[PDB]
């Protein structure tokens, strides 16, 4: 049923709860302002848990800071250092991701798939 | 190169 619904393109405001641990997620990007990328979600982490962020998400901001145009280090620095209440900005940017994992490719939906 | 968990 799901599977080809368009995922939505539109910037989604999303708040993880995490206290003092992880966020459960690994970036990808950051060179010369390519952009901040969603790569990994941890399985049974925050990230997860909240059911709003996805691989292929970029990362527009985190707590009101922009990072469209971070390097991958403070990018990092600023998830790390948020605090206990994260309040991202995400947007699905599919074909950008794509071009940072090997063999994967965006399909009709707007899905990533990997062959 | 890489990929930073956060």
């Amino acid at each position: 049923f799901l599977g080809e619904e368009d995922i939505p393109r539109e910037p989604r405001r999303i708040v993880i709860h995490r206290g003092s641990t992880g966020l459960g997620f690994n970036i990808v990007g950051g060179e010369d302002g390519e952009g901040i990328f969603i790569s990994f979600i941890l399985a049974g982490g925050p990230a997860d848990l909240s059911g709003e962020l996805r691989k292929g998400d970029q990362i527009l901001s985190v707590n009101g800071v922009d990072l469209r145009n971070a390097s991958h280090e403070q990018a990092a620095i600023a998830l790390k250092n948020a605090g206990q209440t994260v309040t991202i900005i995400a947007q699905y940017k599919p074909e950008e991701y794509s071009r940072f994992e090997a063999n994967s490719r965006v399909d009709s939906s707007g899905r990533i798939v990997t062959d | 190169k890489k990929e930073t968990p956060v």
